């Protein structure tokens, strides 16, 4: 039950943390643009083959390689999200296929024990050939044979 | 001319705002899926040792 409740609370931080990095990604790569295309701005020292041989270098570096570079890390975060929400998913399966099968069986177990309860007591009459007692005994054979049958 | 520092310092302002009660609210929502799934434990024991009992 701990366990079960640790999963929940670590698939909702995960569900908002990714959401809160996508939007920093979003905010990341603007500041990129911004530093590179008001830097390349600064090559008016000399003329304009100083502004063009600044403009190209700003523009071929930065939407050749580096935004898209981001943009494959990104990919790889999303997909690395989508492995660990189906691992708590199958987590989750688990515990409650355990659960399933322990309740199951403590219901199984208490079958047998209200006979053999009820055996106890007939038992106390004092009285062995009383028919009440041998047609609970009967009854109690054919429960223990179809429990071993089962196991 | 640009004020890129002060745009920074809002996005992060607003941006920690929500880190913080995610953490705080995902917490008290396991606390409270741990709490029901005890219930739902005693709530069979009781009914079961009734049952056998009956």
């Amino acid at each position: 039950n701990n366990a079960s409740g640790k999963l929940l609370a670590l698939d909702s931080q995960l569900t908002n943390d990714f959401s809160e990095k996508s939007s920093y990604f979003q905010s990341q790569v603007d500041k990129i643009r911004k530093e590179a295309y008001a830097g390349a701005a600064a090559g008016v020292v000399a003329g304009p083959f100083g502004l063009i041989i600044s403009y190209s270098i700003a523009a071929g570096v930065v939407e050749g390689k580096l935004i898209p570079e981001l943009k494959n890390k990104l990919k790889s975060v999303q997909n690395f999200f989508t492995t660990l929400s189906n691992t708590v998913k199958q987590a989750n399966k688990d515990i409650d296929a355990a659960k399933l099968k322990l309740t199951t069986e403590i219901v199984a177990i208490g079958e047998i024990k209200t006979e053999t309860e009820t055996t106890r007591f007939y038992v106390d009459y004092d009285d062995l050939m009383l028919s009440l007692l041998k047609e609970a005994a009967k009854k109690m054979i054919n429960t223990c044979n179809e429990y071993q049958k089962r196991h | 001319v640009i004020p890129w520092q002060t745009f920074d310092e809002t996005i992060k302002e607003l941006s920690r705002f929500k880190q913080e009660y995610s953490q705080a609210a995902s917490v008290l929502v396991g606390d409270i899926k741990t709490l029901l799934m005890d219930s739902q434990d005693k709530y069979f024991e009781a009914t079961q040792t009734v049952y056998e009992w009956c």
